[PDB]
RNA sequence: UCGUGCCUGGUGUCUUGG
């Protein structure tokens, strides 16, 4: 009556993604945690822009707009931060926000390239990933042009805007071998293989499996840079079980008050 | 300009609970919560962990309307069984397991770097 | 008690119109005592049989043993003993229809009852005696098993 | 001798309803028990029912005539 | 105060056509700058989506209120007084769905189940005895569209693939194809559901459910199916893709066949009219008894590819199952993108020359051939020569043209029906008179 | 002529010395009742049994016959005939960048689109409607799939996710006058 | 009693639309005419107007 | 009431940091146009501050 | 007049929006946009209920 | 030479010079 | 107008790829395998840089001053 | 100046695949 | 779309609650089946297609009408080299639940436009707006703050249904009151 | 309803059924009144419906393909014309604007 | 159409001889043939696609255009002749000179 | 703006991909839609069989 | 120590929406 144990197995661990594999454990656990990388992680974005003078050929909004998807380095701050609604301050705080400052004037002859080394942070880690490959471009400058703001990033996950999702692409996957016959293929044998098949060149699909459960769920959780591709991992883990610890409170109100 | 502040989905209002437990009157032992500030990332674990119950005759979730944001959870259990700890074990468990989850996460990385 | 009906059968097609579905099959059968002839949808898929098997099946009103004669829903959690714990595959369903060789003025000789496991038709058909358990909207169980002679 | 149909019309449901909820968002006499509502028309619906409603009607014939009927006489059909 | 959630409207798409154009609606307030609508009420009112507008107008009285309420509202106008049937039905991808779901291996679990049953809003809380029980619990199609059915209805219909000469043989009350839909006692007992069964015809399952229950539990059921049913598409699913449009290379074998053995006949029908043996067809002139044997040829021709191309398709197929469900489009359809597409007609004709005896430059001065005058053989899949590009656009202007000719004189007729008949009505003397008291008719309708 | 031609620009030959050399014709509708016309070089004027053997034009390309709205359609030939007929009609109301000085304009009503894309399926005569300099749309990773019913009735449904990375996001300009 | 529409506003809102109202053609035969002959496209269309391009409206 | 048509910034709440303009107030509330959204939002008077827009110096 | 202005008139409490799908309505539901409603009005009398 | 068939290549050289010299708009 | 700074699909960061693209065509690259190169796997990312027209860079000509 | 010497040794691919004018999905008018 | 599929966004869905492939690639617009079949928009599919191998491959595709080098064997081929279905078809996972969508759907990269008709320019409502000089109706107009039409038609619909109470609100109460 | 089973033999008496579709006949009035004018016209209006009603409810069908049971008919009639009398055309309807 | 020369040939059914005009059928056969024949007219005009329309509504109208004697056209010359009275009239068409 | 390049155009604030065509009247681009018309000088033969004419030839 | 408030455009034509 009670819950499953499941085994994890990491496949390949970069920089920039990881893989791994869940075993034992409900295909909704399984895909709850996609749902939680996507949207519900928290990481430092910038959202609030105060734009001074801009000259340049975009609009206003478009400038700040491009400095909202940046991804700004989270990982040891991140879980410290007030969420900026949350903090007693009356505008800002560095207890609930990151501080960001551009100002940039094209004065040569040559176009200027605008890139997110321009963005001039007041604490030293949450940056652009600039850290160790070019730079994200946000505009362009002529001959006498020019762009200064502020802004500052404070705390949100992807369930507002995506600007908040840390992931590039989470690759969900289970019973690659069609087992559970979840999917029915009306030519099963114009169909590629998976990266997981443990079948032979041979046969098309794995024969029928009547009595039988999803397990083994295969992820490929690829980082934007805002986080490490494993911090993205414990993140959500931790933030579904922060969900549910905060439900199970409000339940408990809930009882006793009736 | 008529849009939802995108914080809508997950910040509750004043005055708005959080989960409202209703005895439903059509079958005996059975009740509805009703989460409000929820979707299918909540919904669905606590229904798949309901089903793991054997204790438990039936167990769904519903989503009343996509634009608005709250949770239906019926459960109905056996009569040795108010569906109020159905409900409270079905998270208990359920932080139970990710919180395991999480550990062996966290060991498999440590082995996997320089291992 | 409650046995509406009971013979062994084998199968003498699979689906011989031609599998007209992927996960259900027309099994044509007859009798070994009672030469009643048979048509049963199974799940082929979760169950599947071949032409010469045998099985043993026993058209029931109730599942347990004593006859006590359930309700029609669901409920798993349950300690009594039932039918089913010694056959294979079993079913729910309604007789939808009974229909049989009436003349005008004498009797009929040969029922055919047929049912419906929730969309799985079955006609089962022969001597009227042998099927005088059978009434229309009753509800009826399936309880087939093979038999490995 | 009433000779029109011993039956309410669609059309005077409608108006009787709509009628007697006037009369009642107008701080009318109930002739019903309230169980606890406050909507005119959902009142006006429940004294439908209960036969209740003190308004006749009046049935003009084509040849000029006229016939009245009771709420409670002629049988409501809805 | 402000127009408020539970709100009588009164809502319409212009233009109005009929009693059905205009019906009252309960109001639900919603997040963004749309109106929204359940979509069997699209039907009713010809909506779209596609870009569509619709006036909404607010009663502002307790009286008009009530009227409306009484008189108007969406579920009072299921079925019409112009043809004796439901003006609202099932019909876009929960029709789909519906034929998908009925269908007689649709097995779910406990868990699909529990889940579809929290869509139901007339459902009594009991979970049904599943159709099988060992080797493991598996509920059905049927059994779960069984509890959305309301009451004890009782009906009878047979779904769109059912073949003709079952009804004589046996199986007659145990079809194989599971075609023959039978409702007793309000569940669903044979037969795969679809436009016959669900949608807008005399004595479909919505409009027995309207006769023998209120108009309010037949409210309920068409929510119900949709709302259930669009649920379980998130498990089945419905796609529509190029592998859906491929024949399989020896269908394509027999159409070029077809094809050609077509335009080897319409050559002995150029060479007996060139040698003036043609004898006209009692009738007609030459030049008519030609035309009609080509014009024979190649709708036979079109016929017998469009039969092969059906013949062809898996029961996987979704261009397929959109036709049986009758959802949308017809085995014509399917025809015209896998096989051929046909003969392009202006005026009823074939296509005219419009240079000096010839169709385009790139024929020749008198040819009356297939390709010369129209006849796309190629299908949408493969693509159209340039030529029969230009005569496929020379066809479908016609519908184009049409449309906006038809729209203006129309309009006009209807307009002038209601001002010749607008104050006929049916008096409490139950008879049918009108402005002057004149007598019209005696009883309604006789 | 294709040697010459490929060339231009590095020497000054141009589609005037196609014409000046007598390899191209322009030939007017009434002229056009004359001729005997091929509609590819090599595939009508080979060798089998006769159609005409006396052609004296060919097509330039047969793509040519199609507008400047219609040029943009990938795979016209394909399509039910209404069906670019209306493309054609909305692809006069897509948004794009609309012209390139937009910023200096005081055009009453204006559109830009945040993040124009070029096609990645074109015709190759949307070449010289200079569609991919200035193009109206972007590529989309279409589904086609009833999925949760919202899409059923000529609606589609949209990713917020991309939405809110700038996916379909515009400017809309509107300009006042006064004296 | 002059003809009318023959100047019009050119269409700024897309490139394809500027392109395209530039090469536009009219014709003169009055609206409220239920004749089809002038509103069929003519096999002699053929390269010289577009077979595709044309309002669903009343035009 | 003196506060209307001066720019605002919202200090709680969900709104945090969003500035606007007053276009209406109360003894409680205030309408404020957001700068930024399309939109204008009803909020409790208390949540604002005053930021203003002024030069200096004038010379 | 008799057209224009009497037999058919232009009329306020009256609204038009773009329509789109929505499934999770009942067929007799229409679902309405925040300020369409906040705009419009019901004129509600007054009664001690 | 008189006979490419390499013209779905020569066919768009002779368009893309059409074009360079009379613009779209060449008529009016 | 200017390459965006995330594929609107997955959401991986394209911004900082244009450059490097143009300096992989700069070099004499199939854009198959200037797309490789830059490690976009998904064919929603690759569509960003083979679909980006650069509309910057003729803005740009309308000089402000000098 | 690529895409003139990806199209001309592109083309003459049919001129040089000369074995397999098989496969089905395309037609043409041959008309006399 | 490019072939004349119009629509209006009908949801907005997050990048959580869309549908999703093998990895994560979830659709950026969904659109209904049953626009294809009455339709015949095959070029519509072919080109979500096409875009498929455009987008791998890594080089635009082509989509000139008449070109008969393409069909869609030969894009298949292409396209299965690439590791996807021949078809263009793929293998969804569900975005709520995560499990398998029992039917394979047919997704790809295709040309969107956005057209101008956004929703925000034709959203209007009216109670007690101005008045005309003449005769004493709402104006016509959104801008002008008008009133809707009651026209003749909607006033036949009216008879028809008996609201006659209704009727004269439409056309009396609600529109020009006088004594 | 009442649980037909049509394989045992009815208790239905063939004579209520014949003098029970005659006390129905009664019942269904369009045309009301006592006249021979209105009698005539009432016979009329209602002569399709009686025509099948006296058609479906025979002795003989009733008894060798219906089998219903006395209980079942009672409800029957009922029934039939509770249906009849709600299928009445509403005094005060505008039936020139849905012929329109 | 001709109607009353072929009715008289011998060897043909005066009977079933139908004539598709409903003004001859005014002439020859008179105002209830002609409100049968339009009702036949009217009906074939409809289900030939093979929708219903309720026989109510061609009863009706059929019923209103022949309740006067004479055919009464659904346009100004017929409907406006009508004795009918003037505010219904100008509604319609004609709307200055009526009233 | 004729025979003149991209840079001119460029500096003259003007698009090198406008294609011309259409006049400037009141800072308002009007272009003239191209109206057909039968062809002048040219025999034409009809029937207009609604008349005494059996044909009628035109010019 | 203060007390004032609904102004407010008509006419034509082309484009485009379902
Ligand atoms: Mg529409
Ligand atoms: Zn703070
Ligand atoms: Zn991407």
């Amino acid at each position: 009556p009670y819950a499953n144990q499941p085994t994890v197995r990491i496949t390949e661990l970069t920089d920039e993604n990881v893989k791994f594999i869940i075993e034992n454990t409900d295909l909704a656990v399984a895909n709850s945690i996609r749902r939680v990388f996507i949207a519900e992680v928290p990481i430092i974005a910038i959202d609030w822009v105060q734009i001074d003078a801009n000259s340049s050929v975009l609009h206003d909004e478009f400038i700040a707009h491009r400095l909202g998807l940046i991804p700004l380095t989270s990982d040891d701050i991140v879980d410290k931060l007030q969420y900026s609604r949350d903090c007693t301050c009356e505008e800002f705080c560095p207890e609930c926000s990151v501080e960001f400052t551009l100002d940039v004037r094209c004065n040569e002859d040559q176009t200027r390239h605008v890139t997110s080394r321009d963005l001039i942070s007041n604490s030293p880690r949450v940056i652009p990933v600039t850290s160790r490959q070019d730079d994200i471009l946000i505009v362009k400058l002529r001959k006498g042009q020019e762009l200064r703001l502020r802004a500052y990033a404070k705390k949100g996950f992807g369930k507002e805007h995506a600007k908040w999702n840390p992931t590039a692409g989470v690759a969900f996957e289970y019973d690659p071998d069609n087992a559970l016959r979840h999917t029915v293929y009306p030519k099963p044998e114009e169909w590629p293989k998976s990266e997981y098949s443990e079948l032979d060149e041979d046969e098309s699909q794995a024969p029928y499996d009547p009595n039988g459960k999803p397990e083994r769920f295969y992820y490929n959780v690829e980082s934007c840079g805002s986080l490490r591709p494993e911090t993205i991992v414990l993140s959500a883990l931790s933030g579904l079980k922060k969900k549910l610890s905060d439900l199970q409170t409000q339940l408990s109100h809930e009882i006793q008050s009736d | 300009m008529n849009a939802p502040p995108a914080f809508e989905s997950f910040l509750l209002f004043e005055g708005e609970k959080k989960i409202t437990i209703n005895k439903d009157t059509k079958v005996p032992n059975a009740c509805l919560f009703t989460i409000n500030k929820e979707d299918h990332t909540l919904g669905n674990i606590i229904k798949s962990q309901l089903l793991k119950d054997p204790q438990v005759l039936f167990a769904g979730y519903k989503v009343p309307h996509p634009l608005e944001h709250k949770i239906i959870i019926r459960v109905q259990t056996t009569p040795d069984y108010s569906p109020q700890e159905a409900f409270t074990n079905a998270i208990t468990d359920l932080i139970s397991e990710l919180s395991l989850l999480e550990e062996r996460f966290r060991v498999a990385i440590k082995d996997k770097q320089e291992g | 008690a409650g046995i509406l009906f009971e013979d062994i059968f084998d199968v003498k097609d699979i689906d011989p119109e031609g599998k007209k579905f992927d996960r259900v099959s027309r099994l044509h059968c007859e009798s070994e005592s009672f030469k009643m002839d048979l048509i049963l949808d199974v799940n082929i898929q979760i169950y599947p049989v071949d032409l010469g098997d045998k099985f043993r099946l026993v058209i029931a009103s109730t599942l347990y043993e004593d006859g006590t004669l359930d309700d029609g829903e669901y409920n798993p959690t349950d300690d009594r003993p039932s039918r089913a714990d010694q056959f294979e595959y079993v079913m729910y369903g309604k007789v939808y229809r009974i229909e049989g060789d009436e003349t005008s003025t004498e009797a009929a000789t040969r029922l055919s009852a047929y049912v419906s496991y929730g969309g799985l038709l079955m006609r089962l058909q022969g001597d009227a005696n042998n099927l005088h358990g059978f009434e229309v909207d009753s509800r009826v169980y399936l309880l087939m098993k093979k038999l490995a002679f | 001798k009433r000779i029109t149909t011993p039956y309410m019309t669609k059309y005077e449901r409608a108006r009787v309803l709509g009628t007697r909820a006037l009369q009642i968002a107008m701080c009318a006499p109930v002739m019903v028990e309230l169980e606890g509502e406050t909507d005119p028309l959902l009142i006006a619906m429940k004294e439908l029912k209960a036969r209740k409603i003190p308004i006749i009607i009046r049935r003009y014939l084509p040849d000029g005539s006229y016939e009245d009927w009771g709420v409670d006489e002629l049988i409501i059909s809805d | 105060r402000h127009m408020c959630d539970g709100d009588i409207v009164i809502f319409n798409r212009q233009p109005t056509l009929h009693k059905m154009s205009m019906m009252g609606h309960r109001v639900r307030i919603l997040p963004w700058s749309t109106f929204r609508l359940n979509l069997s009420v699209t039907t009713p009112y010809n909506a779209d989506f596609d870009g569509d507008e619709m006036n909404l107008h607010l009663p502002q009285s307790l009286e008009t209120r009530a009227e409306i309420q009484e008189l108007a509202m969406v579920p009072r106008m299921i079925v019409t007084p112009q043809s004796n049937r439901p003006v609202m039905g099932i019909v876009q991808d929960t029709l789909t769905a519906v034929r998908k779901f009925t269908k007689r291996d649709v097995f779910l679990e406990r868990g699909e189940v529990m889940n579809l049953l929290m869509f139901l809003s007339t459902w009594d809380g009991k979970v049904p005895q599943p159709a099988i029980l060992k080797p493991r619990p598996l509920w059905t199609g049927k059994q779960i569209f069984s509890l959305i059915i309301p009451g004890h209805i009782n009906c009878i219909r047979t779904h769109s693939t059912h073949p003709d000469d079952e009804d004589s043989g046996p199986y007659k009350h145990i079809s194989p194809g599971d075609t023959k839909v039978v409702v007793e006692n309000g569940e669903l007992i044979m037969g795969i559901l679809c436009k016959k069964s669900l949608g807008t015809s005399a004595g479909s399952l919505v409009h027995i459910s309207y006769l023998e229950m209120g108009h309010d539990i037949t409210r309920l059921f068409y929510s119900n199916i949709q709302t259930v049913i669009n649920n379980w598409l998130l498990i089945e699913g419905h796609t529509i893709g190029i592998g859906d449009s491929i024949a399989d290379s020896k269908t394509y074998q027999d159409i070029q066949n077809t094809i050609k053995k077509a335009k080897q006949d319409v050559i002995e029908v150029i060479e007996k009219a060139h040698n003036n043996e043609l004898e006209p067809t009692p009738g007609n002139t030459l030049r008519q008894t030609f035309e009609n044997q080509v014009n024979r040829i190649l709708n036979d021709a079109r016929d017998k590819t469009g039969s092969s191309a059906q013949k062809s398709l898996s029961e996987y197929n979704n261009f397929k199952s959109m036709v049986v469900s009758g959802a949308k489009g017809s085995k014509i359809n399917i025809s015209q993108v896998i096989a051929v597409v046909g003969q392009q007609n202006v005026e009823g004709k074939r296509i005219p020359f419009g240079f000096k005896h010839r169709t385009l430059p790139h024929f020749i001065k008198d040819d009356y051939g297939p390709e010369s005058r129209g006849f796309v053989e190629n299908s949408y899949l493969a693509g159209l020569t340039p030529t029969e590009f230009f005569f496929h656009a020379m066809g479908g202007r016609e519908g184009l043209i049409d449309t906006a000719v038809k729209t203006a004189e129309t309009g006009y007729i209807q307009r002038r029906l209601i001002k010749s008949m607008e104050s006929v009505m049916v008096k409490y003397d139950a008879t049918v008179r009108n402005s002057i008291n004149q007598v019209v008719q005696l009883r309604y309708g006789e | 002529h294709i040697d010459q031609l490929k060339e231009r620009e590095y020497n000054n030959y141009s589609w005037q010395d196609l014409v000046a050399s007598g390899v191209v014709e322009y030939i007017d509708t009434l002229e056009e009742e004359t001729v005997m016309l091929a509609m590819t070089p090599d595939d009508l004027q080979e060798k089998e049994v006769a159609y005409c053997s006396t052609y004296t034009h060919c097509e330039i390309h047969p793509s040519m016959i199609l507008g400047v709205c219609a040029s943009i359609i990938p795979f016209p030939d394909h399509n039910q005939s209404p069906r670019n007929t209306y493309q054609s009609a909305m692809g006069k109301q897509a948004m794009g960048v609309y012209i390139t000085n937009f910023h200096v304009r005081m055009d009453t009503l204006a559109h830009v689109l945040y993040y124009p894309q070029k096609p990645l399926v074109t015709t190759r005569s949307m070449e010289y409607l200079r569609f991919r300099e200035l193009p109206a749309g972007i590529n989309s990773i279409v589904a086609i799939a009833s999925y949760t019913g919202y899409n059923q009735e000529d609606s589609v449904i949209m990713n917020r996710s991309a939405v809110d990375r700038g996916f379909f996001r515009s400017v809309f300009y509107r300009s006042y006058k006064e004296q | 009693q002059a003809r009318a529409g023959v100047s019009q506003v050119l269409n700024r809102l897309t490139f394809a639309s500027t392109l395209s109202h530039l090469r536009r053609l009219n014709s003169p035969i009055g609206r409220d005419g239920k004749l089809a002959k002038p509103r069929q496209l003519h096999n002699t269309l053929w390269g010289m107007v577009c077979p595709a391009e044309t309002p669903e409206g009343h035009a | 009431n003196e506060l209307i048509g001066q720019t605002v910034r919202i200090s709680q709440g969900p709104y945090k940091g969003y500035i606007g303009v007053v276009k209406d107030a109360t003894e409680s509330t205030a309408r404020v146009e957001l700068h930024s959204t399309c939109q204008t939002i009803s909020v409790d008077r208390q949540r604002l501050t005053t930021v203003g827009s002024r030069r200096p110096g004038g010379m | 007049r008799v057209r224009g202005n009497l037999m058919g008139k232009r009329v306020d409490f009256s609204a038009r929006t773009v329509i789109t799908p929505d499934p999770n309505l009942s067929i007799d539901q229409v679902g309405v946009p925040r300020s369409i409603a906040a705009n419009m009005t019901f004129a509600e009398i007054v009664t001690p209920f | 030479e008189i006979t490419p068939d390499l013209w779905q290549e020569a066919c768009w050289i002779v368009i893309s010079s059409y074009f360079d010299e009379k613009g779209l708009v060449r008529q009016q | 107008m200017i390459i965006p700074v995330r594929c609107f699909t997955c959401g991986k960061i394209v911004g900082n790829k244009w450059e490097a693209y143009l300096g992989l065509l700069q070099a004499e690259y199939t854009e198959g395998d200037a797309l490789d190169a830059l490690g976009l796997k998904r064919y929603c990312c690759r569509r960003m840089l083979l679909a980006h027209v650069d509309l910057i860079e003729k803005l740009l000509n309308y000089a402000p001053l000098e | 100046e690529w895409n003139i010497v990806e199209s001309e040794k592109a083309l003459v691919a049919e001129s040089h695949n000369m074995k397999n004018q098989q496969m089905d999905p395309f037609t043409r008018r041959q008309c006399k | 779309s490019r072939h004349g599929q119009k629509g209006t966004c009908g949801i907005q869905y997050r990048q959580e609650d869309m549908p999703f492939t093998c990895e994560g690639i979830t659709p950026d617009i969904i659109i209904n089946p049953h626009a294809i079949p009455s339709r015949m928009t095959i070029g519509h599919l072919i080109e979500c297609l096409q875009g498929k191998v455009s987008a791998n491959k890594g080089e635009i595709g082509d989509a000139t009408p008449f070109n008969d080098a393409v069909n869609v064997q030969k894009i298949s081929n292409l396209l299965s080299d690439y590791g996807y279905h021949l078809r263009g078809n793929e293998v969804l996972y569900n975005g709520f639940t995560g499990r398998k969508i029992t039917s394979q759907i047919f997704i790809g990269p295709t040309y969107y436009q956005r057209l101008k008709h956004m929703v925000d320019d034709k959203i209007h409502s009216r109670a007690r707006g101005p008045i005309q000089i003449l005769n004493r109706q709402p104006m016509e107009g959104r801008s002008r703050d008008g009133g809707l039409r009651f026209g003749e038609m909607e006033r036949d619909c009216q008879i028809a249904h008996g609201a006659a109470q209704f009727l004269r609100e439409r056309l009396f109460e609600a529109s020009d009151p006088y004594q | 309803i009442f649980h037909i089973n049509p394989r045992l033999p009815s208790d239905l008496h063939p004579i209520k059924v014949v003098e029970g579709v005659k006390e129905l006949s009664k019942k269904l009035v369009i045309v009301n009144g006592d006249d021979p004018l209105s009698r005539q016209a009432q016979e009329n209006a209602t002569l399709l419906f009686n025509i099948h009603l006296r058609s479906t409810l025979c002795s003989r069908r009733m008894a060798e393909e219906f089998r219903l049971s006395g209980e079942a008919f009672d409800w029957l009639l009922g029934e039939i014309e509770s249906k009849f009398n709600q299928a009445i055309a509403h005094p005060g309807e505008m039936v020139g604007a849905l012929a329109a | 159409v001709s109607l009353m020369r072929v009715l008289s040939e011998k060897d043909v059914d005066p009977v079933r001889t139908t004539s598709n005009d409903i003004v001859e059928i005014f002439t020859v056969l008179g105002i209830e043939a002609v409100r049968k024949a339009l009702e036949r007219e009217l009906y074939h005009v409809i289900s030939f696609d093979g929708s219903y329309v309720n026989y109510r509504h061609l009863a009706l109208l059929c019923d209103t255009m022949t309740c006067r004697g004479h055919l009464m056209a659904i346009t100004r010359h017929g409907v406006n002749r009508q004795d009918t009275g003037p505010l219904m009239k100008c509604s319609f068409e004609e709307t200055v000179d009526v009233l | 703006l004729n025979g003149l390049t991209d840079r001119d155009l460029c500096e003259l604030n003007e698009c090198p991909l406008d294609p011309g065509g259409y006049f400037i009247i009141n800072g308002s681009e009007k272009v003239l839609i191209a109206q057909e018309k039968m062809a002048t000088n040219t025999v034409y033969v009809f029937a207009k069989k609604d008349s005494k004419y059996a044909y009628t030839g035109e010019c």
